[PDB]
């Protein structure tokens, strides 16, 4: 099931929802919260709903008609006439998925680091060559994260280092150690702890 | 529709055939009169409902 993206909504608008079929090979290719692009067709599924009223059926054309004792009527009479309706819902069907905004323009596919670097283009790991290299590399990211916010530099650092987060790892006991950084930002009002928060987010 | 000529030499007694029936069911006793019937030598299956 996908729905409608939030720019794509009119006023007073619910988003709407279509379920997408898909086959053979692209089966497993979008995940649930990931924003794709669906190549396909739009196909009508036969649906069985009814009591808005009785609407549109199909019957025989072949003039029949029931004799005395088996009179076509009631329930003889329309399954005697192959009667059923004609009841419809539109779905997708989906020869081809893609993330609508890819992340590498080279090729998506276990996610080593080989394996992300492979997945580039030249130019894209000439830039990420580059900035791991960068020298202030840590000011350089706090500053094109958060443009349009005045000081509160350590906020941006923090929430940049929960970016990047720390290494989870396992103990032999089985304890499991935390390698994600959690930040609560705690403020006087409009001090724009809600816009770190949608910077995030977008 | 023939036209045939010949000489008759059996003419079987006149019986009572019916053209219209009606018939009653055992339990409810509602019946299902005036059934049309085919004229000549073709019977009638009684509804088995
Ligand atoms: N450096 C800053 N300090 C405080 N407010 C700022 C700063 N830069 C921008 N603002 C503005 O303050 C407004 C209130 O921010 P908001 O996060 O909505 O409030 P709150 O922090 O109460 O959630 C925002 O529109 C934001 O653009
Ligand atoms: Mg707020
Ligand atoms: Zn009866």
């Amino acid at each position: 099931r996908i729905q409608e993206t939030q720019a794509e909504l009119p006023r007073g608008s619910i988003p709407r929802s279509l379920e997408v079929i898909l086959r053979a090979e692209a089966v497993e290719s979008a995940q649930a919260g990931d924003k794709c692009d669906f190549t396909g067709t739009l196909i009508v599924v036969p649906d069985v709903s009814k009591l808005s009223t009785p609407g549109a059926r199909a019957e025989t054309n072949s003039r029949v008609s029931g004799v005395d004792g088996y009179e076509t009527e009631g329930i003889r009479g329309l399954r005697a006439l192959g009667v059923r309706d004609l009841s419809y819902r539109l779905v997708f069907l989906a020869c081809c998925v893609a993330p609508t905004n890819p992340r590498f323009g080279g090729k998506e596919l276990e996610q080593t680091a080989e394996s992300i670097k492979n997945q580039m283009t030249v130019k894209e790991w000439e830039k990420v060559f580059e900035m791991s290299q960068d020298k202030n590399l840590y000011h350089n990211l706090c500053t094109s994260l958060f443009p349009t916010i005045h000081g509160n530099d350590e906020v941006k650092r923090g929430v940049l280092l929960m970016l990047f987060g720390g290494v989870p790892k396992t103990t032999g006991e089985g304890t499991s150690l935390r390698g994600d950084i959690n930040v609560c930002i705690v403020g006087d009002p409009s001090t724009a702890k809600s816009q770190f928060l949608k910077h995030v987010e977008e | 529709l023939v036209k045939i000529p010949g000489i008759i030499i059996a003419a079987s007694a006149v019986r009572a055939k019916a053209t219209r029936i009606s018939i009653q069911c055992r339990s409810c006793r509602n019946t299902l009169t005036n059934i049309a019937m085919r004229p000549g030598l073709e019977g009638y299956a009684l509804p088995r409902k």
